[PDB]
RNA sequence: CGCGACCUCAGAUCAGACGUGGCGACCCGCUGAAUUUAAGCAUAUUAGUCAGCGGAGGAGAAGAAACUAACCAGGAUUCCCUCAGUAACGGCGAGUGAACAGGGAAGAGCCCAGCGCCGAAUCCCCGCCCCGCGGCGGGGCGCGGGACAUGUGGCGUACGGAA
RNA sequence: UAAGGCUAAAUACCGGCACGAGACCGAUAGUCAACAAGUACCGUAAGGGAAAGUUGAAAAGAACUUUGAAGAGAGAGUUCA
RNA sequence: ACCCACCCGACCCGUCUUGAAACACGGACCAAGGAGUCUAACACGUGCGCGAGUCGGGGGCUCGCACGAAAGCCGCCGUGG
RNA sequence: GGCCCGUCUCGCCCGCCGCGCCGGGGAGGUGGAGCACGAGCGCACGUGUUAGGACCCGAAAGAUGGUGAACUAUGCCUGGGCAGGGCGAAGCCAGAGGAAACUCUGGUGGAGGUCCGUAGCGGUCCUGACGUGCAAAUCGGUCGUCCGACCUGGGUAUAGGGGCGAAAGACUAAUCGAACCAUCUAGUAGCUGGUUCCCUCCGAAGUUUCCCUCAGGAUAGCUGGCGCUCUCGCACACGCAGUUU
RNA sequence: UGGAGCCGCCGCAGGUGCAGAUCUUGGUGGUAGUAGCAAAUAUUCAAACGAGAACUUUGAAGGCCGAAGUGGAGAAGGGUUCCAUGUGAACAGCAGUUGAACAUGGGUCAGUCGGUCCUGAGAGAUGGGCGAGCGCCGUUCCGAAGGGACGGGCGAUGGCCUC
RNA sequence: CCUCUGGCAUGUUGGAACAAUGUAGGUAAGGGAAGUCGGCAAGCCGGAUCCGUAACUUCGGGAUAAGGAUUGGCUCUAAGG
RNA sequence: AAGCAUCGCGAAGGCCCGCGGCGGGUGUUGACGCGAUGUGAUUUCUGCCCAGUGCUCUGAAUGUCAAAGUGAAGAAAUUCAAUGAAGCGCGGGUAAACGGCGGGAGUAACUAUGACUCUCUUAAGGUAGCCAAAUGCCUCGUCAUCUAAUUAGUGACGCGCAUGAAUGGAUGAACGAGAUUCCCACUGUCCCUACCUACUAUCCAGCGAAACCACAGCCAAGGGAACGGGCUUGGCGGAAUCAGCGGGGAAAGAAGACCCUGUUGAGCUUGACUCUAGUCUGGCACGGUGAAGAGACAUGUUUUUUCACUGACCCGGUGAGGCGG
RNA sequence: CACGAUCCUUCUGACCUUUUGGGUUUUAAGCAGGAGGUGUCAGAAAAGUUACCACAGGGAUAACUGGCUUGUGGCGGCCAAGCGUUCAUAGCGACGUCGCUUUUUGAUCCUUCGAUGUCGGCUCUUCCUAUCAUUGUGAAGCAGAAUUCACCAAGCGUUGGAUUGUUCACCCACUAAUAGGGAACGUGAGCUGGGUUUAGACCGUCGUGAGACAGGUUAGUUUUACCCUACUGAUGAUGUGUUGUUGCCAUGGUAAUCCUGCUCAGUACGAGAGGAACCGCAGGUUCAGACAUUUGGUGUAUGUGCUUGGCUGAGGAGCCAAUGGG
RNA sequence: CGACUCUUAGCGGUGGAUCACUCGGCUCGUGCGUCGAUGAAGAACGCAGCUAGCUGCGAGAAUUAAUGUGAAUUGCAGGACACAUUGAUCAUCGACACUUCGAACGCACUUGCGGCCCCGGGUUCCUCCCGGGGCUACGCCUGUCUGAGCGUCGCU
């Protein structure tokens, strides 16, 4: 029968993400001949709120090394950044924290986030809230670098690529209850339209598959192939093992 | 025309 | 580090031209169903049909055989009569379905590339004069521009052609 | 003799302009439409879509008198009616 | 043939149905409209013409068609069926 | 009886430019929509049977291409709106006790998808009113909620097997278990309904076998029409039967 | 009665004969002067006009809305409904001397109030790509995407070529 | 709920009656849910001040729990800047 | 709904759109995130079952498995052969995946039950809990309580037709226009009805519809398509009307929603039949350079394996701003 | 009786035909006979569900009534083996048998599918008798009291509640008795809508599932009368010359009911225990027909106080608040 | 007889059948076979002495010119004209004209904003200001001018 919702957020339309009053995208400075070769200066002139993200961002500004201008940044916050504070970027960055160095450099066990996932990517593993990643061990030919994400995965890496030292700032945000709907509905609001949420056993069998029944049960096994056509894909999708 | 009877009404209904 | 050829590319309210939309009975190119029939239905059928898009002309399309035939042979295309509801297709069911010959309507045939020869012998645009000018043409005269040898024009194309 | 090209004619024509005809219809017919019809009217819109011809030869369409606030009458007159 | 009286007779039509006055449906009344058509193909019957033939199409020749988009004629009379 | 073609069986001979895995005949069966001194062709009318809108009216559906979010659904942008009371959360003050830890008492403070309750938004019950209405869903009282997943204008986004859905198959312009408009379309109908003047003559069937057949066809039967061939009450008859012998 | 065409016979031709189709279009009854003209407390007296007054107007009294208004102003929507004079056919479900009816005329004046400008969510060309195609996607992305300015220089003209 | 400012003529009519049925309001002796599927409907309760407040509990509540008393008019007093 | 719990994804990715694009949404995002499902605050729990159907993990050790490619014979169409991808099989995991969770006999110094024993059986055989519940056929279950009386209510009991643990079990303060039962109060709900008010209805002036309509309209019985207004036989029958009334007109309303038939449909499902977008795999093409080696056949050919290379192709960054020597 | 068409396949068969401009060869195509099957067997290739449902129709066909039938249910005879201490028959009555009844349920499908509103309760009228009580009587295994059996007989009655949607059922209470039925299983334009029986939802069992369940639960629109008749009441009608009067009466209707107490009487009767009746007298039930002196109810005489908020400057006098309240 | 009802007829209403007409259709045929950036079709808004609609036209607006025709047009007015004169009125239509949207074109659809050349007032080129005029779409071809490139060369 119908298109389910699901297959409906694909086409955007009412499913795409709240945008207006977001602060802009929170990426790292690009690479130019300071950053590979030295390191640039810059300061913190604020820290900032970015609806519908758990980390806070920083204003940090630079002077353009080429024409006489103020350029800026959205970094994603280092917890422990603070206003009035420089922000050292480049290979010979001191290794200090909210100071953003490639991964190569940095020693093992050497804490990090808004890592770059490939080279000049400007940062895209580990930018959350109250994570970071971990530089396992460095392959000095191959200029390579292993790193242990937040997810567990241990991905390799170029060690060109660069990552701000220290964790992500507001961590810790999922202990506190939400206790109220009505807070749930205000935190999704500045975000998209993914909430209120109802469950396929819920529905008439035309718009999920495991809808209709004189009993809401599923009927069918909710684990499923993922060569599956976009319409049955529901429940768990290639459920490796599925219970506690 | 006069309305008569709803549409669930049915009048002489007779299952 | 200049200046000059060309090549490939831009920009001009550059000079002068064209194209755009309409109509859509007829016509050309695509696209393309389902009611329906089969006493059900899926192939089939309805149908290369309706709707959809494109482009024309006073007509369009086709057309001067990489054809028919198998004869003692016909000789572009289109149209009519016939072939013929035939050969063939088809859950060989429903249903569908041409062509050649034969007789008429009409009747008309041609040109390149190439291969070659000929001082590019060719073309376009400028400007001055004479005619002509409400379908921009003739003739002449200009060391006046350009196209063109990465090929223009005359001869010539299978019915043979050149010298 | 293919992989390049041009070509009138007999052929088509429910659109157009301009004509001619009919064993057709004759105002609930014939076109939706004989008429100020794709009009009025409806519908947000795509679209839908009517009804409606006839005094008399001639307007000669009733001067004037009278009742009534008037519409309406009663006489008078016009017309072959 | 208008009305009235009286005696006897006499349920409302249409329809489907084995069976309708039916407690089966349709029907307040009147006017106008309103449904076995045309084409094609087959078969049998009948009428006419010619007859081992028959044929007319299609085409052509005769006119500006008033009647004619008829009528007539054709080594095409038979390519052909 | 005979002849022609197909076919089989059995047989014995003929022929010549090419003698051959050549060609031709005979007898007896048996298949043929055949021959056995022709009847067709054309035109016209009638009936029947079909294919076509196909006697007239009738679906639920199906397909193509378009129009709508002025209602309503959800998102987004920008604006507007929400009396008066109750309860009294953190923080703060003082006083009293406590050896400390800290605890009591009185204040202050004003939290909350907090309570009452107006406007607002809604819509429980009376199964009240109304029920050819005021109204194609209204009215009255009674009700729920009333600082929040609150109400609400305008703008803007999503369109039909598509949207949107705190999910009722809800809503998508009085239309939704697939909107509306035009077309394909006079869609199909073994099923309802109707089917137009008179007299005259004849006059049925509801049984057969077959059928995805049982509300229909086919095929026999029963009917009518057209005839023909003969018969003889024209002193001069053969055959036939819902009998009987 | 009517006032201009029409019939008999022989042939041919057909959109050729109605009581029905919950048939179509038009008309007319009985039902019936019946149902009905009952939501939101309310009227009364005198006068004026006038053919005519339960309803107009004026005056007097009695009543209601009771500033979350039956008051005073806009938005959207309407489109002349506004104002005046006149009419009393029709319409305003009794009436009307009245009206938002009908017929005559009038009537909307801006640098400052708004449109106008900006951008919002979003919409949408170009380049580019897809696309049988009408087109679609895309809106910074596969772009040589600025035509502007200042200061200097050189030229040209227009001006008491001074400036 | 009553009033001024401003606004209206009772919402598309009037008059005469005061029957039955209704629609919308009220009241009822004694009993008090015996009615009815069912306390449906209506009735009780209601504001404030002062007392008083259970089970249970997520210790926040329950809670206006329940259950009681008072309330006018008049003439004074005291207390708050 | 918060809370709990699973599952997919490290971006040439998960999920999803789109007719197509070096297209698009999530995404101005990066696992404290995005996406897909269940359960449904708190408290307290969450038993066993991986046999079935799912999902998933591994993979030359290997059955089958297409097109191409390779060989074979053949005059050739060709046939036959070897080769062999995913997928199926084969083997592990998984129940907060769909789901599932027994039956006989005998046994205690009165009897009765049966702690106990014996078998037959499954993937286990229903655990904690809970109960005649919104779940119990028998059923008005039995006991108690509540009433004068209770098919109701509550509390107990449990071989429970057919309870039961995130198909969530047991609970539970606060809350509820939610479903019950009782008590107090209160009442016209009732015994049993009555009176009053307003607007109606009523009569009048003015104005003025509609549905419905074969003809019509008094009964009893008879027969009759088996309940007649009309027919038969009886009773009988008297203009024109007013206000009421709901017995009858099998009254009106709407070509019965039920049921059945139709070779009529639509919505939804799946182990129906026949397909299909999507996706997964293999082949050929765009598709190149070098190195090394390695087998197979043959006495060069093919298969190529692995490792580099960059020039196609891709991706990212930037106002292409310092690249390699 | 033991089996199978067209199409397709496959095998067998002939010095067979065709394989198209001709020839040779493979291949294919023909011709003829067997085999591979259609069991729905004269021969489609084919799963559910719909309570979200639709359309064409059907009384050719179900779910009511009503007809026919009466098995089944209900009621009643006949016979007489027994029971009844004794005695077939006071009361009973086996084994057998004959009937009626349509308040049971079945059969059946005639009527209605262009719809006859589908259970129960309320309300109201009328009929039947197959008589529970009441009147008059026969019988007894009737001493009295209590009683069962039968006859005439349907005049008059036959109640209040608890549980249940109920019909039915049961219990409490009263009573004279708490008999049984019919009228389209009387009665939805009379109500009600609790239950059945749409759509929303839950649970159990069943189903892979959509969904199912004479298995449970909860939420769910009850239209129209102004026509005709019938009934109720209301004006009138023809006649009598007109008018008025006082009257008669054809025909219709029709009504009274049952109980207690006292007395008879602690009497009859009886061993006693217990324990009547007729006539009187006093009252009450239910029903009917009136009425308002009295008691009660109503009350907008808007009568007369009293009182809230407001408003006429106040007093006095009033008014408003859909009847301000009392 | 009285009223009412039924029936028939007369006359009158209601209603618009019938019949008779037909500047319209329907069908068959003939000839021709023509739109547009020189701005189409279509739309809009205008225009009459009194004119709303239909038609006709475009700010020269129920039409101008020209040619043919030869006294009207007419609902009423008014007028013209010498109808022995280019001359009323029709017809034709070759000259002229043709508001705004629209392929639709400066960019936008408010009817809003512009740029660039020239002209008149304004100045006395002082730019402003006002008014007028002419340019200012996209695509593409042939040329033209200006250019770009660690594209391929040559000379310096
Ligand atoms: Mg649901
Ligand atoms: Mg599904
Ligand atoms: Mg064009
Ligand atoms: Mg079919
Ligand atoms: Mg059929
Ligand atoms: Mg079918
Ligand atoms: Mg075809
Ligand atoms: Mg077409
Ligand atoms: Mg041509
Ligand atoms: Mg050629
Ligand atoms: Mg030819
Ligand atoms: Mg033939
Ligand atoms: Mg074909
Ligand atoms: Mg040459
Ligand atoms: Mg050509
Ligand atoms: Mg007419
Ligand atoms: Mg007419
Ligand atoms: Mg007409
Ligand atoms: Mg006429
Ligand atoms: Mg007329
Ligand atoms: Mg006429
Ligand atoms: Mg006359
Ligand atoms: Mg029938
Ligand atoms: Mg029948
Ligand atoms: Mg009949
Ligand atoms: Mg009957
Ligand atoms: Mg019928
Ligand atoms: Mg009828
Ligand atoms: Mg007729
Ligand atoms: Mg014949
Ligand atoms: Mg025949
Ligand atoms: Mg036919
Ligand atoms: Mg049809
Ligand atoms: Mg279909
Ligand atoms: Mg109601
Ligand atoms: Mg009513
Ligand atoms: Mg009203
Ligand atoms: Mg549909
Ligand atoms: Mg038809
Ligand atoms: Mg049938
Ligand atoms: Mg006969
Ligand atoms: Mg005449
Ligand atoms: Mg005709
Ligand atoms: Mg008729
Ligand atoms: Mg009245
Ligand atoms: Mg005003
Ligand atoms: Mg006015
Ligand atoms: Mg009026
Ligand atoms: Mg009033
Ligand atoms: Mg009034
Ligand atoms: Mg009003
Ligand atoms: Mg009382
Ligand atoms: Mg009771
Ligand atoms: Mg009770
Ligand atoms: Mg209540
Ligand atoms: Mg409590
Ligand atoms: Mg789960
Ligand atoms: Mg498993
Ligand atoms: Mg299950
Ligand atoms: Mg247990
Ligand atoms: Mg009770
Ligand atoms: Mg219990
Ligand atoms: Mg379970
Ligand atoms: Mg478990
Ligand atoms: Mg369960
Ligand atoms: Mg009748
Ligand atoms: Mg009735
Ligand atoms: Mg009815
Ligand atoms: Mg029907
Ligand atoms: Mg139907
Ligand atoms: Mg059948
Ligand atoms: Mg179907
Ligand atoms: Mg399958
Ligand atoms: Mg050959
Ligand atoms: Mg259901
Ligand atoms: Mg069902
Ligand atoms: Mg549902
Ligand atoms: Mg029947
Ligand atoms: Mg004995
Ligand atoms: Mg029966
Ligand atoms: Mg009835
Ligand atoms: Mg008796
Ligand atoms: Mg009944
Ligand atoms: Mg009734
Ligand atoms: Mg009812
Ligand atoms: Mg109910
Ligand atoms: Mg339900
Ligand atoms: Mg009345
Ligand atoms: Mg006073
Ligand atoms: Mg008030
Ligand atoms: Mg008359
Ligand atoms: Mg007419």
């Amino acid at each position: 029968g119908r298109v389910i919702r699901g297959q409906r957020k694909g086409a955007g339309s009412v499913f795409r993400a709240h945008v207006k009053h977001r602060k802009g995208a929170a990426r790292l400075r690009a690479v130019d001949f300071a950053e590979r070769h030295g390191y640039i200066k810059g300061i913190v002139k604020d820290i900032i709120h970015d609806p519908g993200r758990g980390a806070p961002l920083a204003k940090v500004v630079f002077r353009d090394p080429y024409r006489f201008k103020k350029r800026t940044e959205l970094f994603i916050a280092a917890e422990g950044i603070h206003t009035g504070q420089f922000v050292y970027c480049g290979k010979k960055a001191q290794l200090n924290i909210g100071n953003v160095l490639p991964v190569g450099t940095m020693p093992e066990g050497t804490i990090v986030c808004c890592l770059e996932e490939k080279p000049g990517d400007r940062g895209k593993l580990a930018r959350a809230s109250g994570n970071y990643a971990t530089v396992i061990s460095h392959n000095p030919e191959t200029k390579k670098t292993r790193v242990k994400l937040p997810s567990g995965s241990k991905k390799v890496i170029s060690s060109a690529n660069r990552a701000v030292v220290g964790v992500v700032a507001g961590g810790g945000r999922i202990d506190k209850p939400i206790l109220k709907a009505g807070r749930a509905y205000h935190k999704y609001k500045a975000k998209r339209n993914c909430w209120p949420r109802v469950r396929g056993v819920a529905m008439n069998p035309v718009e999920h598959p495991f809808g209709g029944g004189n009993h809401q049960h599923i009927g069918k096994p909710s684990t499923i192939r993922r060569d599956a056509p976009a319409g049955r894909k529901v429940g768990l999708i290639a459920a490796r093992r599925t219970g506690r | 025309g006069m309305w008569r009877f709803y549409t669930e009404d049915s009048p002489g209904l007779k299952v």
